[PDB]
């Protein structure tokens, strides 16, 4: 069979860069290659076919070249709505395979990020139980810390850290700080406080509220 | 009396490269590249010299000594050895009334195709042509063209529905009617055929010298225009590239051991026929050596010739040299070998060449398959035949044309293919399974022993003797078991032979050979005294 | 107007079979192969096989012989995948393809099937509304979302007052724990929208077909 080899599982690159991807095939392919973008949740689609080919339906901007073993995914003008994962594929030899795929991300400048803090519902507390959210919006890069205070003590426990994709649009990442909590020891707390450490600013996004009628 | 003796050579070269132009044909030149590429690569070359020394070389020498032993035919042969076995001269001669009806019609297509590459532009170049469909998209045309399940290349179009013309038979069932055009083709080659054995083993040692010696020429011509095409070493990467785990699987053994056995071609007589005009102190070993060590490495070389060009067209399509490779049969040399032709410089002159090579390749393999068998009955039937001999030559040349009209028609390619591999192929496995055990273990491996050591002045090694005991009857078995247990699935042109195919070819194969246990009981039947005594006359020479 | 749209989602227990469809449009379906493309979460993509609609001519992978059958209906122009022997590996989700004879290409995809295969039980989700509190203070623009707890396998779709207006929406992906998936969805929205008209979020889940609308109340 053919192993399709992409040394680069990840690259970064800027709105306006020009951002090139590498193929290793296995043994020498020709002109064969298929390039294909798959955004995420979405199905592939094709984008360049047979080395420098493109096919219908691709915008201008996307090329391809190299013949041999090697081959080159090129894109001159990076946009918003570039973003997604790409792939290499080999149709000459049966079966036909793919590489392990290019996530490219993108690089801009930092943001600050919206930090907001929700109570439990009272559609919750009929069944039982409640959860304090810290919602972490519209910031940049990834590395963010999160630290939660149910009152002035530093909880831990029962937080979880969701970080999203990243954006299509302005190019920002998005993360959820998740605290479940039983509702009788919800009851014997009132004002609870997450809050967020980043790189835009040395001082932790302080969020708070208190649970009696707001 | 009334006719003394035979004839005999008019030079050593002339047989000498009679039997060769009688083994090198077509199958040497497509069949064994194919098998050596799909089955372990450069590794198949480990098995099929192993099937050829042990299975191949013993039955082309045994086959080979007793025609310069005894020169007789292939039927009187036994009188003088198993009489109870006169019938295999007999099933033989049927056997080749079958073949002669198919192998022939081949060379037909190379000639059709030879006389219609007169022309500046070649037919299966452009698609603009009275043959063509709207499916046929050919190059020189618009860039960017995908290929569509439906679609066909102007060489594919130009096989299937002009030469051929198999679009307008639905299969076996209805084949109806004959083609002239083809009709006159294998009427040139049946006439071009009678003027080089009517006259006897003089013309037929005379016509083999620009038949057995131009394949080579044209062979190399193509093959350094082959070695000059870019991409070319794609095909001779997966040429030679070894597969070591394909020895494992028992089947690529079988398969070379047929290749080597049909390549090779003994027990047919031919080789008999051949042996029985020569010197009687001439040497047999040196002979059969050098003759089937010529086959086996043209094979080798006409590898390269065909998978440098096959290399090529993966190269102007895109590698994966087993999918331009798919199609095993005269599709690779009429379509895509052709096709690939069609787009060099000096197109006219490397088809004209391609296909005359073709026409001499099979032309020498036919005059020997005829040649056995006219020697055969002529020395079967003395005085009472050989009044002319080329009354008898055209006797058998008309019937054989008349046999092969069901070859003409338009479904003609099927019949092909159910006559060569469900019933020629078993048959002649079967006869020569049916010899091997004939001379070794009934007139006895020591006196065949001692017969060459009267002609050659010496015994045999026990490397050969060990090999007539045991190697080679187990070796014809062992295809002849392999195939009986299971008959591969015929498939041509997009179409699935019925299930009742192995019913035909069978009724075809068990027809040829009816007459060796009907003799075996007419002999039986009509000598007097005990069976014993009747199976003694019997075993015993005459 | 190529399209192929595939089956829905499938959750089965480990060593039962599924079967998942594929309906062709916009070209002539006798012309080209249809493929199916297995697609691990976060691997790469792996061709099944292919199959020719005219006889249903048949290639597979030397990796999936035995394990995936393919089969076409000329008369609805729809091919079908099956899958026998079931474990957690072959959890994935798996795409149709259309692609030519040469050169050998996927021009076109099905929108995919996200398929789980696994003896948990079906459990419906909870929805629970996520309302900013009365203390905050209102800005340009103000943040709701809703919250969805305890449901198996992982298919769900959450939208908002039936797709209009989205332009702000981040969605949280699903976090799996004790067997069940758990998410959650936010919204932008300016102060001038909100609490004045009625804004609306919905969570449906196709494996227990059950959906569950909720209403912001602040
Ligand atoms: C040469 C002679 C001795 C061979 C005859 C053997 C007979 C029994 C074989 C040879 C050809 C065979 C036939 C080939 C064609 C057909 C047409 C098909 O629609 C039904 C099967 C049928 C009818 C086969 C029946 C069996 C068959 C008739
Ligand atoms: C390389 N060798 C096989 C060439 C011999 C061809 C062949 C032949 C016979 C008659 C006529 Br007319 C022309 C050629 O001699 C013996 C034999 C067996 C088969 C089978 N099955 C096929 C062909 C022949
Ligand atoms: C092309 O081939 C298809 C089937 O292979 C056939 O249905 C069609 O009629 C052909 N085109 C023309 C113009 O005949
Ligand atoms: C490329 O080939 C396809 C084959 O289906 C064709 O439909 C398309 O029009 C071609 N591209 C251009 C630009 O013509
Ligand atoms: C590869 C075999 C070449 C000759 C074909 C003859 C048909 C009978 C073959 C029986 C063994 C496979
Ligand atoms: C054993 C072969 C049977 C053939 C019947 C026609």
């Amino acid at each position: 069979d053919i192993v399709m080899t992409q040394s680069h599982k990840f690259m970064s690159t800027s709105v306006g860069d020009r951002v090139s991807i590498t193929c290793k095939a296995s043994q020498d392919v020709s002109t064969a290659v298929a390039w294909y973008q798959q955004k995420p949740g979405q199905s592939p689609k094709l984008l360049i076919y047979s080395a420098s080919y493109r096919y219908t339906g691709v915008p201008d901007r996307f090329t391809g070249s190299g013949s041999g073993t090697d081959f080159t995914f090129t894109i001159s003008s990076v946009q918003a709505e570039d973003l997604a994962v790409y792939y290499c594929q080999q149709h000459y030899s049966i079966p036909r395979t793919f590489g392990g795929g290019t996530k490219l991300e993108i690089k801009r400048a930092d943001a600050a990020p919206t930090v907001s803090i929700f109570p439990p519902s009272s559609e919750q507390l009929t069944s039982g139980g409640a959860s304090v959210v810290c919602f972490l919006n519209n910031f940049y890069p990834k590395d963010i810390n999160v630290k939660w205070k149910i009152d002035g003590s530093e909880r831990q426990n029962g937080v979880l850290n969701s970080w999203t994709d990243q954006d299509s649009k302005d190019s920002t990442y998005s993360m959820s700080s998740t605290l479940t909590l039983t509702k009788d020891e919800y009851e014997r707390h009132n004002s609870y406080t997450c809050e967020a450490t980043h790189k835009t600013s040395t001082s932790p996004i302080v969020k708070s509220f208190n649970r009696n009628e707001c | 009396g009334s006719q003394g003796e035979r004839e005999t050579w008019g030079k050593k070269v002339d047989f000498l490269l009679s039997v060769i132009g009688y083994a090198v044909d077509l199958g040497n030149v497509w069949r064994f590249p194919y098998i050596c590429a799909q089955n372990g690569g450069g590794a198949f070359l480990l098995p099929y010299t192993i099937m050829a020394i042990f299975g191949g070389i013993p039955l082309f020498y045994m086959e080979l000594a007793l025609g310069q032993y005894h020169r007789n035919g292939c039927i009187s042969i036994w009188r003088k050895i198993c009489p109870i076995f006169k019938g295999i001269g007999y099933a033989i001669c049927i056997i080749a009334f079958y073949i002669a009806s198919y192998y022939n019609t081949i060379m037909a297509w190379a000639l059709y195709y030879l006389i219609s590459s007169f022309t500046d532009q070649l037919p299966w170049t452009s698609c603009k042509n009275s043959w063509n469909t709207g499916n046929c998209t050919n190059y020189f045309s618009e860039d960017n063209i995908t290929w569509t399940l439906h679609s066909t290349s102007p060489a594919e179009e130009f096989y299937t529905r002009h030469v051929l013309q198999i679009h307008r038979s639905k299969g076996l069932q209805d084949l109806g009617g004959i083609s002239w055009q083809l009709a006159l083709c294998i009427m040139l080659i049946f006439t071009v055929i009678y003027f080089s054995i009517w006259k006897g083993v003089k013309t037929s040692g005379k016509v083999v010298w620009v038949t057995a010696t131009f394949p080579y020429i044209a062979l190399s011509v193509l093959l350094v225009r082959g070695a000059t095409l870019p991409g070319a070493w794609r095909g001779v990467l997966f040429y030679l590239k070894p597969n070591w785990q394909k020895l494992l699987e028992t089947g690529v053994w079988i398969d070379a051991a047929a290749q080597i056995f049909f390549s090779l071609g003994p027990g047919f007589g031919v080789l008999l026929a051949f042996a029985s005009y020569n010197k009687f102190n001439n040497n047999c070993y040196q002979d059969a050596l050098v003759t089937s060590v010529v086959n086996c490495m043209t094979s080798f070389v006409s590898g390269f010739v065909i998978f440098t060009v096959l290399g090529y067209m993966a190269e102007m399509r895109n590698e994966d040299v087993s999918e331009v490779a798919k199609d095993a049969g005269p599709s690779l040399l009429f379509i895509t070998y052709a096709e690939a032709i069609a787009n060099m410089p000096a197109s006219t002159f490397f088809a004209i060449i391609f296909f005359l090579m073709l026409i001499t390749l099979g032309l020498d393999s036919s005059f020997a398959g005829l040649e056995g068998v006219i020697t055969a009955v002529l020395d079967e039937f003395p005085h009472v035949w050989a009044k002319r001999r080329e009354r008898f030559v055209l006797a058998v040349v008309i019937t054989c044309f008349f046999g092969s009209l069901v070859t003409l028609t338009f479904g003609g390619a099927y019949v092909v293919k159910l006559l060569e591999e469900y019933a020629t192929g078993p048959a002649v496995l079967t006869v020569a399974l049916i010899e091997a055990v004939a001379v070794s273990w009934f007139y006895g491996i020591t006196q065949f022993c001692r017969d060459v050591k009267e002609m050659l002045g010496f015994s045999p090694g026990w490397f050969w003797r060990i090999c007539w005991v045991a190697i080679s009857p187990l070796f014809l078995l062992f295809i002849i078991a392999s195939f009986l247990m299971s008959p591969p699935q015929l498939r041509l042109f997009q179409y699935n032979y019925p299930y009742w195919s192995i019913i035909l070819g069978y009724a075809i194969g068990t027809s040829s050979f009816i007459c060796i246990p009907t003799y075996i009981a007419y002999r039986l039947i009509i000598t007097p005294g005990t069976f014993k005594e009747r199976i003694i006359k019997s075993i015993t020479p005459e | 107007e190529v399209q192929l749209q595939q089956s829905g989602p499938e959750l089965v227990k480990p060593g039962a079979s599924v079967k998942i469809s594929c309906k062709a449009s916009g070209y002539t379906f006798t012309d080209y192969y249809m493929n199916w493309v297995k697609q691990s979460h976060g691997k790469s993509l792996e061709w099944i096989g292919n199959i020719n609609p005219n006889n249903g001519g048949t290639s597979y992978n030397q990796k999936f012989k035995g394990k995936a059958t393919l089969t076409v209906d000329k008369s609805s122009t729809t091919a079908y995948m099956e899958l026998r022997s079931l474990t957690s590996e072959d959890s994935a989700v798996y795409y149709c393809t259309r692609s030519p004879v040469r050169p050998y290409y996927f021009d076109y995809w099905g929108q995919g099937t996200t398929l789980t295969v696994s003896s948990a039980k079906t459990t419906p989700p909870s929805v629970y509304p996520l309302a900013p509190g009365c203390g905050d203070t209102t800005g340009s623009s103000v943040t709701l979302g809703c919250l969805v707890k305890g449901y198996f396998p992982e298919s769900v779709t959450v939208t908002w007052n039936s797709g209009s207006l989205s332009s702000s929406v981040h969605t949280f992906p699903a976090l799996l724990q004790s067997g069940l998936y758990t998410m959650s969805s936010s919204v932008t929205v300016p102060s001038s929208t909100w609490p004045s008209q009625t804004v609306t979020c919905s969570v449906a889940h196709p494996a227990s077909s059950t959906t569950v609308d909720k209403k912001l109340e602040p």
